[PDB]
């Protein structure tokens, strides 16, 4: 189940900005249920929502940003307007919600493995994270690359934190032809393969060896395995021996 | 028991189809080799089997397990001999293998089945081949014999003895057996042991290895750290071979492809020795024994070493490209299905000739009346004397002429 409020209240505030996912037009405007505080339907009535075809824009689907006017603290009911926002905080709008729904997406893997309620979780993550850092994404990046923001509360499942963490967390191909004449190849074989492994290297068959190079940054592949071929080719020469690289 | 390796090689002769690799089954047990990596070097497998002597009726008297229990006997049985089984396939494309295996060979089993015709040709040519390369040792064997009647069976018998009489071969045992069945191989095993003798063999004769089969022990899923050795499937026919002695591969090998050609024949150390199913310190000559040297498992992959000789560290055999052969011709031809007069031979021509074991391609410069002169365009090599099978070519593949010994 799917509930519960995405910063730290319930009801909105005065001039803060939502944004609404609508399912139903025209009766008096629209209804919806909101993205950035709660599920709990918003409404804006037929006037506020058009700045400058108004039937055919939104209908359903579509997102919608726009700011909070008037606001009743009693059980859930709250006032839209979309031609007050100005188009220079638009953008911010759109980063904060989009922060809002990575929030969200994180907070939902616990919710699936425990199987204990979503909205106790928020809690227990939101005192730490969302209240005294300021966003909760920034958080978390942070506690990713240099752990801080977790040791503030107790964890009731390490488990479920360690998949986060993996959650959060290139195989290069080569062939290698050994067709040897010599008196010892065995050895010599070993000796290369002690210079080309050390990642993962494989026997299949006897003339061919597949060895797989894992690279950081994708193009570091091609240094390394250079290398190797050069080394190989060291290798087989001086015995009396050939070893064909394709 | 004391696991005494092979002492005699005995080979199987017959025809595709029929029924060999089956036959091999019911006599020992262990399943041939034939039927990528291993195995696949030749047409000849590998088979053991056990010959073990229970005297304390009629032809009841071998067994083939190594408890008594099934004749009425409960006393275990003695120790007589351990043979090596050569399995050459009858096919009219491929004989140079079987040629090959003939080489070693001190005794021969002639299979026919009952229920197809009697006058086969390349069955009478395996029979001429035998003639010709040093045995008499020769019994023949019925194999489709339940699909028969009373009497045909008894004809085919007849008509099967009156083809052999001029033939080098006299006093030839012949013996009914079932291949799918499994019964009446107690009788052949008393003839193998009955016939055949074993004939003398000594430690003062040079060392001469001959192989046939390469082996590569490589597996897969285990990691390359934990590799094995380049293993030589070879048969001996004459020098005892102990754990610890060099050992060089004859002919020669092309390293460098522009420069001269200079390299040795291949050295190699041993490693260990593949006899029968586990590992001996000694190797008695007359049988087929895996070497497992120093050699590279690349080299013994596939079709690289088919027919090759191997010598010991301290001895010089002479290696030629041009061969003084002496020559004799047979009236008709062999193994054609008809048959056709064998023609004289004409200068400049391509023919396989078959020394021992190796199979190389040779043209002739000269002819007089018993002595040719011939070019070889793969190096061979020359010990003693060696006994050759000549084959040439009239109709599509190969046919055999006659035979031939080196004069040197």
């Amino acid at each position: 189940t799917s509930h519960c409020r995405f910063y730290e209240n319930k009801y909105p505030e005065i001039d803060d900005i939502v944004m609404v996912n609508v399912q139903q037009i025209a009766e008096m405007g629209a209804y919806v249920k909101l993205l950035e505080y709660d599920n709990i339907e918003g409404m804006i009535l037929l006037s506020e929502l058009s700045r400058r075809s108004i039937q055919k824009l939104i209908r359903v689907g579509k997102n919608d940003v726009a700011v909070v006017l008037r606001v009743d603290k009693e059980k859930g009911y709250i006032d839209l307007s979309k031609r007050r926002v100005s188009s220079e905080d638009i953008i911010k709008c759109e980063e904060k919600y989009q922060k809002s729904k990575t929030v969200h997406s994180i907070l939902r893997y616990c919710a699936e493995k425990f199987q204990i309620p979503l909205e106790e979780l928020y809690k227990t993550i939101a005192w730490p994270l969302s209240r005294k850092f300021g966003h909760a994404y920034e958080a978390f990046k942070l506690s990713i690359i240099d752990e801080t923001v977790w040791e503030g509360i107790e964890p009731p499942s390490k488990d479920v934190l360690d998949e986060l963490k993996n959650y959060i967390s290139v195989k290069i191909r080569a062939d290698v032809e050994v067709s040897c004449f010599s008196y010892e190849g065995i050895d010599a074989i070993k000796d290369a393969l002690k210079s080309a492994e050390d990642v993962k290297v494989k026997l299949v068959a006897a003339p061919l060896y597949v060895l797989t190079t894992q690279a950081l940054d994708k193009q570091k592949g091609i240094e390394q395995l250079e290398s190797a071929i050069e080394k190989i080719t060291e290798v087989i020469t001086k015995y009396g021996g050939v070893c064909n690289i394709t | 028991i004391i696991n005494r390796q092979a002492t005699i090689n005995i080979g199987t002769i017959g025809h595709v189809a029929h029924g060999k690799s089956t036959v091999v089954r019911a006599i020992s047990g262990v399943q041939t080799v034939r039927f990528l990596e291993r195995n696949i070097t030749i047409k000849l497998g590998y088979a053991n089997a056990k010959i073990y002597k229970c005297q304390e009726s009629f032809k009841s008297d071998k067994e083939i397990s190594p408890k008594c229990q099934r004749p009425g006997c409960p006393g275990r049985y003695k120790l007589v001999r351990h043979v090596s089984f050569v399995d050459c396939p009858g096919h009219d494309i491929l004989m140079s293998t079987m040629l090959s295996g003939a080489a070693v060979m001190d005794a021969a089993l002639l299979l026919i089945a009952g229920n197809e015709s009697c006058p086969q040709p390349q069955t009478s040519e395996h029979l001429a081949a035998i003639e010709i390369m040093k045995l008499k040792h020769v019994i023949i064997l019925q194999n489709k014999v339940d699909l028969m009647r009373e009497e045909s069976a008894l004809e085919h018998q007849k008509s099967i003895l009156k083809f052999i009489r001029g033939t080098i071969a006299d006093g030839a045992p012949i013996v009914p057996i079932s291949a799918q069945l499994k019964y009446n191989i107690d009788a052949v095993n008393e003839f193998i042991v009955k016939t055949i003798p074993v004939p003398p063999r000594d430690f003062m004769i040079s060392p001469r290895l001959i192989v046939i089969r390469s082996f590569d022990v490589n597996k897969p899923g285990a990691e390359i750290e934990d590799l094995k050795g380049g293993v030589a499937g070879g048969s001996i026919l004459n020098g005892v071979f102990k754990l610890g002695d060099e050992i060089e591969i004859r002919p020669g090998i092309v390293t460098k492809d522009k420069g001269k050609i200079q390299c040795k024949p291949i050295f190699s150390n041993i490693v260990s020795l593949f006899a029968e199913q586990n590992d001996l310190k000694f190797a008695v000559p007359g049988g087929l024994i895996g070497v497992g040297t120093k050699v590279d498992p690349t080299l013994c992959r596939a079709d690289r070493l088919v027919g090759q000789v191997v010598g010991a560290k301290g001895h010089l055999p002479n290696i030629y490209t041009d061969i003084e052969i002496n020559y004799f011709l047979l009236r008709r031809l062999l193994g054609v299905k008809k048959q056709a007069k064998v023609r004289k031979l004409e200068p400049n021509e391509v023919l396989m000739v078959n020394i021992g074991s190796t199979a190389t391609g040779a043209r002739v410069v000269a002819v007089k009346a018993d002595m040719a002169r011939l070019q070889l365009t793969s190096p061979a090599c020359t010990e003693i004397n060696e006994k050759i099978a000549l084959s040439r070519r009239i109709e599509k593949h190969w046919r055999l002429i006659g035979w031939a010994t080196i004069k040197k």
